[PDB]
């Protein structure tokens, strides 16, 4: 029998398209509520509000982080409370732009859209002490950055993307990473330059020089 | 029921669930279905799903009586008798191979399970 | 104007005292223990 | 000359085919069959501008043979 | 942070880069579960002291036990009776009716 | 029912079919006259 | 450099590459300017020269 | 039959603390109809039957205008009862033979004047266009609640282009309809060009049935000679959609 | 605190111990009539479908059973010490037992309460985790976390607080900061003042990294200025205990100004402040 | 000579060959069916076999029903909860013996629901005339490509009601069977721990 | 090859979840059709006059 080919990420993820004729309509809230209708209270055991993984192999290897995750069969998807904010070019550009605009306004939480290269940059910023924390970090659409302040002014002073036009991207060699570690004739652990390697792991320039690799440069922040 | 269809009152979910619980055979419950269809009575959507679930359960015990009437005389079940155990009725409104067809309709998120 | 701010004045006084060749007045250490009241984060 | 160009050898063809030399294997689209036993194939390559740091795809048309 | 971890190239400053994780979580577990790395003897003790008094203490882990622990060989044949049963089950009927 | 569409009137733009052009979305190489560096020329600029 | 030149990519920054060029330009190509580690040998000639 | 055992102590704070289902149903009804743009709520009203009516059974126009929306007279007479024929019509595209998507089973006890006022001749222009849309939705839908298949989207864009061209024929000085027709023709070209790759049989049937063979043609020769017309097959993700065992012999 | 008033009462503690031993050595029978068949649960002077209809727990219904007599003895003992025999009352007796050892006795009382209709709330799991927190056993506390996750109870801030105290008592100090980070990120729980107190107590003895004291300074500043919390005596004590370890004169000056702000804000000095 | 001695002595060498995960062509399912009917014919001792149905004729229910093959029947991309491989009725007990699939997105669909198990038990009550007071139905999950020692031990404990010593008396090669679960599969071990540790579902 | 096999199996699981949510939406649209039927029937009752 001839079967129709699934074309695009919406048909391959099996979108219902409940709204008439619109294929680009957002679907996360309706699917989350239908999945909440799908679960049942079994009595001779329900699910908790902690984040969930679809497979048992997808649990984190850290035993302390494993306490905050649980195994849900198909209810592990469509998790989250915030949506993707609007009103730029690339999610790194608006991820830097919203934090740069909200650190001047002295706000506590910035809702930034979560991609693969965005939440890794945020985790590296949290490691270096530029970010106090996160809210809804397991959300696959957007998460909140809890900013860090100390004695009136913000910790993050200058935060800039690598694609300053929003269009042209760059590929950093390990020679570029060693240039970024020793820039202006000093040793630079102060300004954090973040890249994404070929293994899709987001690392700063110090761990990039440490294992002699480079990657696609995302943003700088100090 | 012609009087109930004229007055225009709705039969509750507990009414029809207790109505079709008093049916013993499968031919008797189809008489109750085509009477209320002919008399144009009103009911809820949960009353319609609980009615057709009783029509599904009455055919299941009707075939279970047939497959045990041949079992008592032959001493061993057939392959068709053991296939009735696993599969059951294929054409059904709420079949057992997809146990999520009573969650949006019923307020209790569970099908009414009757016993004898 | 935000360049005349009690937090900015406290930071200016702190980096002025941190040279070691300026003597802090009593209000600098007394404002380090009792900071000015902020309008943000409320 | 200025602004400086150069051929950019990293494209789809270098990712798919292991070539004995540059331009040996190519992948393109048939745009003209008005001639006998000759398919006109439009193929693409990349030329790199280091000043603006960007690669742009140019198009070359070839005459191939189909018996 | 400490300021000297921001300008100087010494390797334990790399520990200041990462976030704080539990020392039972980074180190591998034991027989009971999560364990501190300094509670196992072979981690806290250096290797040049593990020769004289260490094996004198830990002689009991290898050379002490029950009578069936010390006087029973474990390198014998563990599948002889299955082979004898299969041979006597093959030989005794000796026919296919 | 019926489709009386003709592709000649679609391609040749009869009935004055007007497609709005994108706003300054050329992205051509001959117009650019600046050297592109990562993080720009002056990355972090503060307006004081 | 093209004809008769062993240079394969620019020194510091490059246009975005995909596939084996992404792994090559960032990790796997030669680099003699590395002050810590020489350009590595193929396996298994790197395990016995680790020190 | 048995009497209950004795309860020996009780506290009022035990009585101090189905509603997840009642919250999830109103969240589903919000995400289906209430949280849309008006151009999506209009098509949702066209497609689905009772998306306007909430669980409270009071519309947004009824709560502010009760004398205009509600019925003025309450008749105790001919109660129609429960619909046992409801399986045939899950969507309004299943019953376009009458006005307001009313099935023929609902029109039984009325006289011929009410059935004639709800006939096909009394339908409005929007109802006739929705009937033309439902005629192809009967033919090319995968399931009964499917509206976003490429064979359905292509014929919907083509019917919209026909509507805009018919409006531009009688009124050529409408400048907005020119831009909307120029956008809808490009969207129709995109829908038909993806339908050509993902399901060729339905595309060939749509091309043959409506006498539009050259609707997929390159506009310019200068761009066609450089392979830019067929590069749309590569850039859209459609270059290897064709199953080679079903059309050719790939040896 | 009611737990300290219960645990200072020796006779009530002994009565709870013998009731827990009777529940642990031999569980009662959830049975109908002729529940007077044993001398373990004597009487003091249809139940399941009655409990399912009218939202009454099984322990609150007396059907003349061994379990009903055990519930009457437990409510008789718990009212002598001041409690109420409810979901709020049993957390107090499990806490008072768990702070004096008695892990299996408190677990037996917990399982007898959960079997008799009084549900396993998150605070009962917190009172269970207090035993492994005082003992310092990490694996038992993590097993109780996974057990309350498996029973469909999302852990509140008290469970993560007792897990932080369990890792603190087992001398695993950066694990407290890791639990706080994952509680903010994944659990979506805003920290209380006790979270800052436990985090400063863990940073006061943290030797995992070099930056424990600037992290504590920035955490205190983030608690006061950004979170809007006002520092109490435990915040001042946990900060001044960490500031007293470094012999730098600026940190000693910070400790002196913190003690002066403590005595200026109406918080008098005690033995810990002078220490 | 060695394989001739293996053929002559080891009458079930194909069953041990498929159970260890060596057969890549058809798997161990037919070997599992032959093993189960061999262990049924040595416990019921009066056995008839018609096609895919093996029955003891003692009046006590000893029935083995080969329902279907769960590999070909599980169509990817369909919503049908519960497809079993074997159905064994032993006295008052009912066991749905399921071989797990290599698809981890199909293992959640392969196990039947509680309502489906209650329906199967009620069908058994209807056809066999067995009273619904003593009727117990329990799921059983088996490893996909092989069959370890613990699964065979649990199979002999549950579905044939055999202990270790009498199963070693009936089966000589079971004592030297040392296959264990592979550590690379965490999903199957978690699912089999949550499945095999469940109580018998009483109707 | 293992990663590509897991991606294909994830796509098949998404299709099964799509079918289940389509069944739930079918039942929701059925009860909305019931509401529409009550309203349209009581409107046609006064249309009959």
């Amino acid at each position: 029998q001839g079967h129709r080919l699934l074309h695009g990420k919406r048909e391959r993820e099996g979108s219902l398209f409940a709204v008439a004729n619109d294929v680009k309509r957002d679907e996360r809230l309706l699917r989350q509520q239908l999945n909440a209708l799908l679960e049942e209270e079994r009595m001779p055991t329900p699910l908790v509000d902690l984040p969930g993984v679809e497979r048992r192999r997808d649990l984190p290897a850290d035993p302390i982080t494993r306490l905050f995750f649980q195994h849900k069969g198909d209810h592990a998807l469509y998790y989250g409370t915030y949506d993707k904010p609007s009103v730029l070019y690339t999610p790194i550009y608006d991820f830097c732009h919203r934090i740069r605009e909200a650190t001047e306004q002295r706000k506590r939480f910035v809702v930034v859209p979560s991609t693969i290269e965005t939440r890794g940059c945020a985790r590296v910023m949290h490691d270096h002490g530029l970010v106090a924390g996160f809210r809804d970090f397991h959300n696959d659409r957007a998460f909140a950055v809890e900013l860090k302040y100390f004695q009136g002014d913000s910790t993050i002073n200058v935060i800039e993307p690598c694609s300053y036009d929003g269009r042209t991207e760059f590929e950093w060699s390990p020679k570029m990473m060693r240039r970024l570690l020793n820039t202006h004739g000093i040793h630079n652990r102060l300004v954090v330059y973040i890249c994404r390697t070929a293994d899709n792991r987001i690392i700063d320039h110090i761990h990039a020089v440490k294992e002699n690799i480079g990657g696609r440069g995302l943003m700088m922040v100090h | 029921m012609h009087l109930a269809g004229r007055n225009g009152r709705e039969l509750s979910v507990r009414t029809i669930q207790h109505l079709f619980a008093r049916t013993d055979s499968f031919a008797e419950a189809l008489a109750v279905f085509y009477t209320m269809r002919r008399c144009h009575v009103a009911m809820n959507m949960e009353a319609y799903y609980s009615m057709l679930y009783s029509l599904q359960r009455l055919e299941e015990e009707g075939w279970g009586q047939h497959f045990r009437n041949e079992y008592e005389e032959n001493g061993a079940p057939s392959e068709q008798a053991m296939d009735f155990i696993v599969k059951g009725i294929s054409n059904a409104l709420l079949p057992e191979n997809k146990p999520w067809l009573g969650r949006v309709m019923f307020q209790d998120r569970n099908v009414p399970d009757r016993r004898y | 104007n935000e360049k005349y701010e009690p937090w900015e004045h406290m930071k200016r006084m702190g980096r002025l005292v941190g040279t070691g060749f300026y003597i802090p007045p009593e209000w600098y250490n007394h404002f380090r223990m009792f900071p000015p009241i902020n309008h943000n984060f409320q | 000359q200025r602004p400086r160009r150069m051929p950019w050898p990293y494209d789809l063809t270098s990712l798919i085919f292991n070539q004995p030399r540059q331009g040996s294997d190519k992948i393109g689209y048939v745009v003209g069959t008005s001639m006998l036993k000759t398919a006109v194939v439009a193929t693409n390559h990349m030329v790199y501008y280091p000043k603006f740091n960007q690669r742009v795809s140019r198009t070359k048309r070839f005459f191939a043979h189909d018996e | 942070k400490v300021p000297h971890s921001l300008i100087y190239n010494i390797y334990p400053y790399l520990e200041e880069i990462r976030r704080r994780k539990g020392m039972m979580a980074m180190h591998p577990p034991g027989k009971d579960g999560l364990l501190m790395p300094d509670r196992v003897v072979d981690n806290r003790l250096p290797d040049h002291l593990k020769r004289g008094y260490y094996d004198d203490v830990y002689w009991k882990d290898f050379f002490a036990g029950s009578d069936e622990h010390l006087n029973e060989p474990r390198m014998g044949l563990r599948g002889d009776e299955m082979r004898r049963r299969l041979e006597e089950a093959q030989t005794s009927p000796a026919p296919t009716t | 029912t019926e489709w009386k569409l003709s592709p000649r009137d679609i391609v040749l733009r009869r009935f004055g079919q007007h497609t709005k052009p994108p706003g300054k979305a050329a992205l051509d190489v001959g117009s650019m006259r600046g050297s592109v560096i990562p993080f720009g020329r002056s990355p972090g600029e503060q307006l004081v | 450099g093209g004809p008769g030149s062993p240079v394969r990519g620019p020194g510091y920054y490059a246009p975005p590459m995909e596939g084996e060029h992404q792994r090559g330009y960032t990790a796997e190509w030669r680099d003699l300017r590395n002050p810590m580690r020489p350009p590595e040998f193929p396996t298994p000639w790197e395990r016995k020269y680790r020190q | 039959a048995m009497e209950h055992p004795a309860i020996w102590l009780w506290y009022p704070w035990r009585m101090n603390p189905h509603m997840p289902q009642r919250r999830a149903l109103k969240n589903v009804h919000g995400a289906v109809f209430n949280d849309l743009t008006p151009v999506q709520k209009k098509r949702q009203e066209q497609m689905l039957y009772g998306v306007n009516i909430p669980e409270t059974r009071q519309m947004k126009f009824e709560e502010q205008h009760p004398l205009l929306a509600g019925a003025l007279r309450k008749l105790e007479g001919q109660p129609k009862g429960f619909p046992f024929w409801y399986r045939k019509y899950p969507t309004r595209r299943h019953a376009y033979e009458y006005r307001f998507s009313i099935p023929v089973e609902m029109l039984d006890g009325y006289n011929d004047d009410v059935k004639k006022a709800l006939s096909k001749g009394m339908m409005s222009i929007q109802e006739k266009q929705f009937a033309q849309e439902a005629m192809y939705m009967e033919r090319y839908a995968e399931h009964d609640f499917d509206t976003t298949s490429p064979a359905v989207l292509a014929v919907k864009r083509a019917l919209k282009c026909r509507v805009l061209r018919n409006h531009l024929l009688t009124n050529p000085h409408n400048n907005i309809i020119k831009t909307v027709l120029a956008n809808t023709e490009r969207k129709l070209n995109h829908a038909l060009r993806r339908l050509r790759k993902v399901d060729f049989k339905k595309y060939w049937e749509i091309i043959r049935d409506h006498d539009v063979q050259d609707i997929l043609q390159p506009p310019n020769l200068v761009t066609y000679r450089q392979g830019s017309y067929w590069k749309y097959d590569w850039n859209a993700g459609l270059a290897i959609s064709t199953n080679l065992a079903d059309v050719m012999d790939p040896r | 605190d009611i737990t300290k008033s219960v645990e200072r009462n020796a006779s009530g503690m002994q009565a709870l111990l013998e009731i827990g031993n009777k529940l642990l050595r031999s569980p009662p029978s959830p049975e109908p009539l002729s529940g007077k068949a044993s001398k373990l649960y004597p009487p003091v002077g249809r139940a399941e479908e009655l409990s399912a209809k009218y939202n009454v727990p099984m322990a609150y219904i007396d059907d003349s059973s061994e379990a009903s007599n055990a519930s009457k003895s437990l409510a008789l003992v718990m009212e002598d010490v001041g409690l109420e025999f409810t979901e709020d009352g049993l957390t107090v007796v499990i806490s008072a037992l768990s702070r004096q050892g008695y892990g299996t006795i408190g677990r037996a009382i917990f399982d007898f309460a959960s079997a008799m209709g009084l549900g396993p709330s998150a605070e009962m799991y917190r009172a269970l985790m207090k035993y492994a927190s005082r003992r310092g056993d990490v694996n038992e506390s993590m097993a109780l976390i996974e057990e309350m996750k498996g029973n469909g109870i999302t852990p509140r801030i008290g469970n993560w607080h007792e897990l932080m105290y369990t890792f603190y008592k087992a001398k695993d100090y950066p694990a407290v900061s890791q639990i706080v980070d994952n509680m903010k990120m994944y659990a979506n729980i805003e920290p209380n003042e006790v979270t800052f107190v436990l985090q400063l107590k863990a940073l006061a003895k943290d030797n995992s990294q070099l930056n424990s004291l600037p992290e504590a300074i920035q955490l205190f500043d983030q608690m006061e200025n950004v979170y809007g919390f006002i520092a109490s005596r435990p915040h001042y004590d946990a900060m001044m205990f960490h500031l007293s370890q470094s012999p730098r004169p600026e940190m000693r000056l910070r400790c002196e100004e913190l003690a002066h702000k403590m005595e200026l804000m109406g918080i008098v000095w005690n033995a810990n402040t002078y220490l | 000579e060695l394989v001739a001695h293996i053929v002559r002595n080891y009458s079930q060498i194909d069953i041990i060959y498929d159970f260890l995960g060596f057969n890549y062509s058809e798997g161990y399912r037919s070997s599992l069916r032959r093993y189960m009917e061999y262990l049924q014919c040595k416990t019921a001792e009066n056995v008839r076999a018609s096609g895919r149905l093996v029955t003891g004729d003692k009046g006590e229910h000893n029935i083995l029903f080969d329902y279907c093959v769960s590999r070909e029947s599980l169509v990817s991309g369909d919503s049908c909860q519960g497809i079993i491989d074997f159905l064994y009725i032993n006295g008052n007990d009912v066991t749905l013996i399921i071989i797990a699939s290599d698809n981890p997105w199909l293992r959640n669909r392969q196990l039947p629901h509680r309502r489906q198990m209650e329906g199967i038990a009620r069908r058994v009550c209807f056809v066999l005339g067995i009273p619904p007071s003593e009727v117990r139905i329990r799921n059983l999950l088996l490893p996909p490509t092989y069959l370890d020692k613990g699964s065979i031990v649990r199979l002999n404990d549950i579905v044939f009601r055999l202990s270790n010593e009498q199963s070693n008396l009936l089966i000589p090669w079971l004592t030297n069977y040392n296959k264990e679960l592979d550590p690379k599969d965490v999903d199957y071990t978690a699912l089999a721990k949550t499945t095999n540790e469940e109580e018998w579902l009483t109707l | 090859e293992k990663k590509r096999i897991e991606a294909r199996q994830m796509m098949d699981g998404r299709q099964a979840l799509k079918k289940k949510h389509l069944d739930l939406l079918r039942e929701f649209h059925e009860r909305q059709f019931f509401f529409w039927y009550e309203r349209a029937s009581e409107r046609l009752q006064n249309m009959n006059l």
